[PDB]
């Protein structure tokens, strides 16, 4: 037997990593990494400290699992819905400002320079291009900032040009040199060859502005749009952009504006029809199939389930395209079949009707093993004597499955229906790869097409749509046709 | 944080990683400087990511019309190459690199669309799309088709339709109009007209989508298609004997395919931007450089004008490079996505026979229009 | 009469037929020469220069020069593998201790949570990859074990996806009659054992199918193993395969190689699961 | 240990399936538990094993209040009225999972579990598993069970319901042996009379939620406190006939029987309460009924049932005035046909008498056998 | 229908559970299973169900052969020892679920079902489900279902092995009354002796498998075929002796007792039979029998005393009416009616009794 004082031992070695980490997390700066980290394993130390909490240890777990990599996200998504977060928005104002003091302009002259030793001390000497004047400093050596005065010769310097290498080895010490001029000009390292009057573009005041050293404009931080902006306030307006809070802007877009509207409705009705046949034929299909694998008079079983989990085993994304591919209507091995049979060749991108059709019968196809395999499960809980009892009945096959075996399965069955009908509902991938959304809703100010599902019209809006990846709007869109499912499972 | 004395770079999977290794161990032998190159996946979307903290890699090569986007987000910086530099590579490449008038990255590569023919089958390809039709009746005789190329996707019918006056946006004077859209004009219509007729006269199929044309070429049921230098590799290993030359003219005036230029560009955060300066300038864009990437994987046709000259003595890569340079530049702006959408759509329309080519290309005008402005 | 089961042996053949065929046609481009996503379902011109390359052959080409595999493909799926069964394994353990509480013991605001765990899960992650990232770079510098870069990172990452696999094992073991746990209390069972030695045994199918799905989910996941993993040898098998895509062409060959080549492990698994796929497990146990 | 239910109710929401029940078991008693079907004899058990909630009321084992206890620590055994084997594992794995889970040897383990793998007569069975048994088999397993774990409490729920009678006398003794050896509590259900006179210390009648009547076997078959405890008590069950009194004196009570002829008759039954011209249930058992060759009063009727039970024949007799047939137990087979004549007698000192709310005048006439 | 069964085996593999059984059970007839625990009464009747394959052998019912016929095409019904109900339904429904599969009709449906749960004492459950119900109301509603049907063979496994003295009563009555008025054939499994002998035109006794005794119940009583048969049937069990000289017409034996009494016994070493009913007092009959008092066990009605002889290994169990005041370790002694006796061979098989029974 484990000793029972061996659990206070564990229970304070976990309690003292916890604390060892947390206040290592405060510093530096991670707060809310500290917080977060804080209440998490605090809830878990008094979870297995009491016995009254007994259940929760069976939860805890998962649960934490979960709020890390699914509610933590989720959290994120909303807030983020409430800025302007964007490509043209995706720096934090420090980063942006940092951005900006880090940009320059050539405010003088430019010469190439050459590094040599004398003795144990350096020389350097500038070339001017432009006059063909040569120019030569005294002995110096590296370290700091320091500032030499250099002199105009005709002389070759002693010692034999430095190497690239010994320029990178020192190019620190060499930066933080200002090189001067006779006439009075000061120069800095600009890169590995080369001297110049480069310098800052702008300067920060102290109060906020920022000025141009070139022009003299003078721009300040607008934190209502996110950008510095010229003072008041004028009409030119400085990149990089930073995030900034925007409230209800990305949420009412969807409300304000006619034409994103247009479509909506119409569109709609398709997403939620389009999920609920995947539903349903995936079930079906899955369901049967399962029931068919177990039945011990089919000789096969064996080798038939395993190939017809295969549409599930290959990742789905060749699948579609090569779909996509027989699915051809001039083109493609379906068509040709079609034509040889039967004699006719549908317009399976063409017609929206026969467009919907065939994104039905690829997703079932995508679908079915999930239903499958969980039914394959779900099947073994139903005990055999029922069938002994349905028999005593006087039922057949198709009796015992409406009566007995389907009743059974609808109901651990149910939420896992609910949830493919809000995962299908979402299903963006699909109808980008196979179809683009087409045909064409003609008349669509912005842009949308028949098979376009909620999420495929509107990242269209948001990633395209000639505003770049504006990420606030499709947080918010996001948001939105959550709550919109989360209405509808009811 | 970047770590300071080193150079991370990242590269796509499809160019030549290896050989642009032994061009950053040379540097290495010269600066004791240490060359990491690695060629992520999805690294055209990792890049905005991890460059907005302030981390990712010294230098970044992509497609230059991504790097306006990069740029405007305040993740690239303001590169410097002299005069004299620039006189190296070809002055329209330079067009390409630019935000707001300010040079953003080295071009290193061109890539433009170009006229595949079988030799075998059509010893002398035509230089006028008007020529076709007929051609193809010649050539429906003994079984085979005149052209197949991808007519789904804008990017490979667009050169046709732009020829005559078709354009995306007004490119000024080193500035993009966003309000001056160009897929309504004559020019575009009479393009889009010449295409749709050439499915109405069954010359081709309006739902020849890449893999179709492809096939239909290496396997050689027809005489000519239209694609990129990727697709060289394929019909090497089929032994089409092939040629590659310029797109024929519409109307006397010639095809204008867009152009994608393979540009590096250096981080905004980056400690090492003098270290990266000189790898660029004097290590990788030249001759032996270049020919390091080339070997390991080919460039195509490349900007440094000297490396060029030598490249375009293969007729294939000469062909790119004119293809390339009586085509046009591919925006940088944002607004390009909304162009992309709205105009396959239209040609979609107008090859089905959803709508007339007027109708198709009024109301992707339209689209374009309005999500550029609002 | 059982021409039924020639019926369903005939409608099955057909089915599967059907099924198999697109399928077919990944192994018919893993096996064409050259990279082609179209083409006869016997390829004319046959190459197995794709697979090659995949299970580590050089190859030689025909101007005379060997080429090298560029990527190691077996490794990847190996490391497939590895992510797949220890996340399987973690999912299984976490979500079954879960369903055991909501199963068979009361807390205050149960319901709540349940319908919490359905719904939050639920949430369209679309901006997920932003806030995993910070999640993991900020992870790594105190348990680098499990940071970015790491297998156990990613892992780590698909321990939070257990609210449908909860719910799954919840109504599982509620098909399971109570009195056998009774029963097992009754002989002075803690709920531990119980739950172990009774209740588990019997919930052995279910097990195996969240294992099943466990497994298939980790194997196939791109976007978040491709958005932690940076080392070419640590990528998954999804993750590297995605090399073979650029934004102009696919390499159709090495790609579909490398499709056909992730659906071993899952068939293997799948096999092996079967062995716990069994009927009238609780036969005998309770009379009614 | 004792174990006393005080005011213990439970409630299926407005469903009352227990009202106000009152019971007090001592240690080492052997109590058995009557009643009819779905009457709330398992809910008793449930409440006391822990496996049901209690409503109101309080339950006391080893003079501890148990409410809230888990089942594990009540020290309680279950023979399941549904028998809930383990079915994954054997009957030698089933009976030894108690002793597992203390740190019992194998040897030990063994030794126990083949000790009453033998006296169930199992022995043969030990490696097959719950799904590969008969249902009497499965039953068997179950009291084995319990019987391993020798817990302070046994119960026993109708344990022996799917038992061959000559089996079902073997096994009536070894658990009857077994609470002689341990003089352990055990609290017993069952609905074979049989059973529940030969092993109880002590019986309680349950009635729909109630309890009708605690006592000892012979003390409930002989006086019986109401209509309800008379006619469940022994079977076939009590005879009964409407009768009207005519004279009382404080230690007898004189009645009217229904037929034509009004025939008067006093019974050794008290009058308390009991007015002149109130209408009362007579009751006689089946058994007590006499051959009317000699008896002072008879009663006469046409045969309607003949049951030959090989030692024994039971008559039913339709008799005039009465609605329900009356049923008699002759020792030996008798011939006698449906439809013939019979007569039988009618002995005072053995009738019952009940109020018109059903409850019983006490019985005056000292019966052998109860104290 | 009738039902026949010819040379009719059974096997797992190579256990045999069913050796070689022969019945014939003719329309309207009603035949009781008896045996030991776990003897194979459910099995056969799983058989006549088709829940069971059968080996080797014939099955018929209603002149037509069975054995490649599924259950449900067989025309039976059956009430399971362990109820099997439909846990998803209601006990209304439970009940009507076959009627539901042969063509609904929804009136004639609910009467047949309102009436049958009215005789069954079900009519206040009519809407609970089945984990709501105690065991005994189960059991009822699995005769409820089977009854409703109106199959033409009913099969009853055990049907009334858990509900109280007086309902079983009331049950087998009702059981009665619709075996009268269908006139169809009905096979009934019990362990209970009073159903047994009420119930059966005929009565099966079986032994491991196979059949021991096919007969009447009052036929199997008096003349048992042989010692496991008596031992079987009537309980408290017959008990036994283990007894020289032999006549044309009768046997006589010696008793092992130290006084060693011959008697003659009107029948065709060996062991002697005598029933616990049939002993008489000591002072009527010629032959004493006394011993010590082990276990007095008072029933109420009688009482049963165990008696051990001297030189009598196994105890003398006797039956006598009413309560008697006798305690353990008292002497006590019986008559041994000749007349009454039953005698049994070396091999089991029994010497046939020529005392003619009313
Ligand atoms: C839109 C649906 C598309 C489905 C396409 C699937 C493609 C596969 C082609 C196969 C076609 C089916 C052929 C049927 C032949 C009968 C098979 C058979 O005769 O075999 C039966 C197999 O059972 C069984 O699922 C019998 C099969 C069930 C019959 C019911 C079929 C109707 C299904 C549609 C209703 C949808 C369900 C609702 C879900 C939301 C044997 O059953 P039994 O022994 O009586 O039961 C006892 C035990 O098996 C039960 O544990
Ligand atoms: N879960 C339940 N919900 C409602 N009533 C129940 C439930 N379980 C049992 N009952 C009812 O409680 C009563 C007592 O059940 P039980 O104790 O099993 O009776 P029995 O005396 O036959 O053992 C029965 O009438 C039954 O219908
Ligand atoms: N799967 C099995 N394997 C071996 N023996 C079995 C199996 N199932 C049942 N039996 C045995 O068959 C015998 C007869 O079973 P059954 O007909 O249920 O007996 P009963 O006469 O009590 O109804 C029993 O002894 C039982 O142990
Ligand atoms: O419903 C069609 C859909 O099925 C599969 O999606 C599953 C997924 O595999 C599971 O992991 C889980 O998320 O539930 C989904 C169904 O709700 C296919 O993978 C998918 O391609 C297809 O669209
Ligand atoms: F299951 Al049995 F007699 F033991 F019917
Ligand atoms: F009806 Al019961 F025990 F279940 F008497
Ligand atoms: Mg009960
Ligand atoms: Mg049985």
């Amino acid at each position: 037997w484990q000793s029972d004082a061996l659990k206070w031992s564990v229970l304070g070695l976990l309690g003292l990593l916890v604390g060892y980490l947390v206040v290592l997390m405060y510093a530096q700066g991670e707060y809310l990494f500290a917080i977060t980290t804080l209440i998490l394993s605090s809830a878990g130390l008094y979870i297995f400290a009491n016995r009254k909490a007994y259940a929760w240890r069976y939860v805890y777990p998962g649960m934490a699992g979960m709020g890390l990599f699914v509610l933590f996200p989720l959290v994120c998504t909303i807030a983020i819905a409430f800025t302007n977060y964007s490509s043209t928005n995706q720096l934090t104002f420090e980063r942006a400002q940092e951005v900006l003091l880090d940009r320059s302009w050539q405010a003088g002259k430019t010469y190439n320079f050459g590094l040599y030793p004398a003795g144990d001390e350096w020389q350097l000497a500038l070339s001017d291009g432009e006059t063909g004047k040569n120019y030569l400093s005294d002995a110096f050596k590296f370290g700091g900032e320091q500032k030499l005065q250099l002199k105009e010769t005709t002389a070759q310097p002693e010692g034999e040009r430095a190497n690239l290498r010994v320029i990178t080895q020192n190019r620190q010490a060499l930066s933080d040199i200002t090189a001067i001029l006779p006439d009075g000009n000061k120069v800095m390292m600009s890169s590995l060859r080369q001297f110049s009057g480069t310098q800052p573009l702008y300067t920060l005041d102290g109060d906020g502005t920022l000025t141009n050293n070139q022009s003299g404009v003078k721009y300040r931080p607008n934190n209502q749009i996110g950008f510095y902006q010229s003072i008041n306030w004028g009409d030119e307006k400085l990149s990089p952009g930073y995030t900034v809070t925007t409230g209800w802007k990305n949420f009412t877009r969807v409300f304000t504006d006619e034409g994103i509207q247009k479509p909506f409705l119409a569109i709609f009705v398709w997403t939620v029809v389009f999920s609920l046949i995947t539903v349903f034929l995936t079930v079906a299909v899955g369901m049967v199939l399962a029931c068919l694998v177990q039945w011990e008079a089919l000789r096969g079983k064996a080798v038939y389930r395993v190939l017809l989990i295969l549409p599930y085993a290959v990742p789905s994304f060749i699948s579609i395209l090569i779909f996509k591919g027989l699915f051809n209507q001039s083109f493609g091995e379906i068509n040709m079949m079609l034509s040889a049979l039967f004699g006719v060749k549908p317009a399976w991108f063409s017609d929206p009707t026969t467009a919907r059709t065939m994104l039905i019968i690829v997703n079932t196809w995508l679908g079915y093993p999930y239903m499958m395999i969980l039914c394959m499960g779900l099947l073994k809980a139903i005990p055999d004597d029922l069938y002994e009892a349905s028999a005593m009945d006087g039922a057949g096959p198709f009796q015992n499955f409406f009566k007995i075996t389907l009743p059974l399965l609808i109901k651990p069955l149910t939420p896992l229906m609910i949830a493919s009908f809000a995962f299908n509902f979402n299903n963006f991938v699909l109808i980008q790869l196979l179809t683009n959304g087409g045909p064409d809703r003609l008349g669509t100010t912005t842009p949308a097409g028949y098979t376009d599902l909620l999420v495929n019209y509107t990242y269209r809006i948001a990633f395209e749509g000639g505003g770049g990846q504006d990420f606030g709007l499709a947080a918010a869109i996001a948001t939105l046709i959550f709550l919109l499912v989360g209405a509808l499972a009811i | 944080k970047i770590e300071e004395g080193k150079l991370v770079i990242w590269i796509n999977g499809d160019k030549g990683y290896n050989g642009l290794a032994e061009v950053g161990k040379k540097f290495e032998k010269d600066t004791g400087i240490k060359v990491t190159v690695e060629h992520p996946d999805k690294l055209e979307e990792k890049f905005p990511q991890v460059a907005a903290t302030g981390d990712g890699p010294d230098i970044i090569f992509w497609a230059h019309d991504r790097f306006g986007g990069y740029a405007q987000s305040g993740l690239l910086a303001e590169i410097t190459p002299d005069k004299a530099f620039q006189d190296k590579l070809y002055p329209f490449t330079w067009d390409a690199v630019r935000y707001n008038g300010k040079l953003i990255a080295y071009p290193i590569a061109v890539e433009a669309l170009s006229l595949i023919y079988n030799k075998d089958l059509l010893p002398n390809p035509p230089k006028t799309w008007e020529e076709i039709p007929a051609l193809d009746k010649e050539l429906k005789a003994k079984g085979k088709s005149a052209l197949m190329f991808n007519l789904q996707e804008p990017y490979f019918t667009w050169p046709l339709i732009a020829a005559d006056g078709g354009y995306a946006f007004k490119y000024e004077n080193g500035k993009y109009d966003i309000k001056d859209v160009g897929v309504d004009n004559a020019g575009a219509k009479a393009g889009l007209t010449f295409l749709v007729d050439l499915i109405k006269n069954k010359h081709m199929n309006a739902d020849t989508d890449y893999s179709i044309a492809e096939a239909a070429f290496n396997k050689g049921e027809t005489a000519m298609t239209i694609n990129g230098p990727w697709a060289w590799s394929n019909i090497d290993t089929s032994k089409v004997n092939y040629g590659v030359t310029v797109l024929p003219t519409f109307k006397g005036q010639p095809s204008k395919p867009f152009v994608g230029v393979l540009s590096a560009g250096i981080n905004a955060a980056s400690p090492n931007k003098e270290l990266a300066k000189e790898f660029l300038e004097n290590y990788l864009l030249t001759d032996e450089g270049l020919e390091a990437v080339n070997k390991d994987k080919p460039l195509g046709a490349v900007a440094l004008k000297s490396y060029e000259e030598e490249l375009a003595k293969d007729p294939r890569i000469a062909a790119t490079m004119e293809n390339a340079q009586k085509g046009e530049i591919m925006p940088n702006i944002p607004q390009m996505s909304a162009f992309w959408y709205a105009v396959r759509t239209a040609v979609i329309n107008a090859a089905s026979g959803r709508q007339t080519v007027d109708e198709a290309l009024k109301d992707a005008q339209t689209r374009i229009t309005k999500a550029s402005a609002s | 009469q059982k021409a039924r089961l020639f019926i369903t042996h005939l409608l099955l053949l057909l089915f599967i037929a059907a099924i198999m065929f697109p399928l077919l046609m990944v192994v018919a481009i893993s096996l064409r020469q050259g990279n082609f996503a179209t083409g006869s379902l016997i390829p004319e011109q046959i190459s197995w220069d794709h697979w090659k390359l995949a299970l580590g052959f050089s190859v030689e080409q025909a101007d005379g020069r060997i080429t090298p595999p560029p990527f190691p493909v077996l490794l990847w799926l190996w490391n497939s593998v590895k992510v797949a069964g220890i996340s399987a394994i973690g999912i299984v353990a976490l979500s079954t201790t879960c369903a055991y509480a909501f199963a068979r013991m009361r807390f205050p605001g149960k319901a709540t949570l349940l319908k919490g765990m359905l719904i939050f899960q639920m949430f369209p992650a679309v901006l997920s990859l932003v806030a995993l990232y910070a999640l993991f770079d900020r992870l790594g510098e105190y348990i680098p074990f499990i940071g970015l870069n790491t297998h156990g990172g990613v892992i780590f990452a698909y321990l939070g996806g257990i609210a449908l696999h909860v719910w799954t094992i919840k109504g599982y073991f509620e098909t399971i009659d109570s009195s056998l746990e009774e029963a097992a209390a009754l002989d002075g069972a803690t709920p531990w054992q119980a739950f172990r030695l009774v209740l588990l045994p019997l919930s052995v199918p279910i097990l195996a199918v969240v294992f099943i799905l466990s497994f298939i989910a980790a194997i196939t996941e791109v976007p978040v193993a491709s958005l932690l993993l940076r080392d070419v040898n640590s990528y998954t098998l999804a993750v590297g395969m995605q090399q073979y895509l650029n934004p102009q062409n696919y390499l159709w060959g090495d790609f579909a190689a490398a499709a056909v080549m992730s659906a071993l492990p899952i068939t293997i698994v799948f096999l092996l699961a079967q062995r716990w796929l069994v009927n009238g497990l609780t036969a005998g146990g309770v009379k009614g | 240990a004792s174990v006393q239910l005080q005011n213990v109710t439970k409630a299926w929401g407005e469903v009352v399936v227990s009202k106000d029940i009152n019971l007090d078991i001592h240690e080492g008693e052997f109590v058995v538990f009557v009643g009819p079907s779905g009457c709330g004899k398992s809910t008793l058990l449930r409440m006391i094993a822990g496996l049901e909630t209690i409503t109101s009321g309080d339950l006391f084992i080893g003079e501890k209040r148990m409410n809230d206890t888990p089942p594990a620590e009540r020290g309680v055994g279950m023979v399941f009225q549904s028998y809930a084997l383990y079915p994954h594992l054997s009957v030698a794995e089933n009976m030894s999972f108690g002793l597992k889970l203390a740190g019992a040897k194998k040897e030990v383990i063994n030794q126990r579990v083949n000790q009453v793998a033998e006296v169930l007569q199992l022995a043969h069975l030990l490696d097959r598993k719950p799904k590969a048994l008969s249902g009497g088999q499965r039953q068997r397993v179950a009291i084995g069970r319990t019987l391993v774990a020798e817990p302070s409490v046994f119960l026993l729920d109708e344990p022996l319901s799917n038992l061959d009678a000559a089996l079902r006398v073997q096994m009536r003794i070894e658990i009857s042996r077994l609470h002689k050896r341990l003089g352990r509590t055990m609290i017993y259900v069952t609905h074979d009379q049989v059973e529940a006179m030969t092993l109880a210390d002590k019986i309680v009648v349950l009635d729909a939620g109630r309890v009708a009547q605690v006592g000892k076997p012979l003390e409930l078959y002989h006086y019986p406190a109401d209509r309800f405890v008379a006619g469940f008590i022994g079977s076939p069950k009590m005879n009964f006939l409407p009768v009207k009194v005519t004279a009382t004196a404080i230690d007898q009570v004189q009645v009217e029987l229904p037929m034509p002829n009004r025939q008067q008759v006093w019974l050794p039954v008290e009058s308390r309460d009991v007015q002149v011209g109130a209408n009362m249930s007579l009751g006689i058992r089946p058994e007590h009924l006499l051959p009317s060759d000699i008896a002072d009063v008879i009663l006469e009727g046409e045969v309607q049932v003949v049951e030959q039970l090989g030692n024994e024949t039971q008559i039913h007799i339709q008799i005039p005035s009465i609605r329900q047939n009356l049923v008699y137990r002759q020792n030996d087979v008798v011939l006698v046909e449906e439809g013939a004549t019979f007569a039988i007698g009618l002995p005072p000192e053995r009738c019952h008498l009940f109020r018109e709310d059903g409850t019983a005048c006490r019985r005056l006439h000292k019966e052998p056998g109860v104290a």
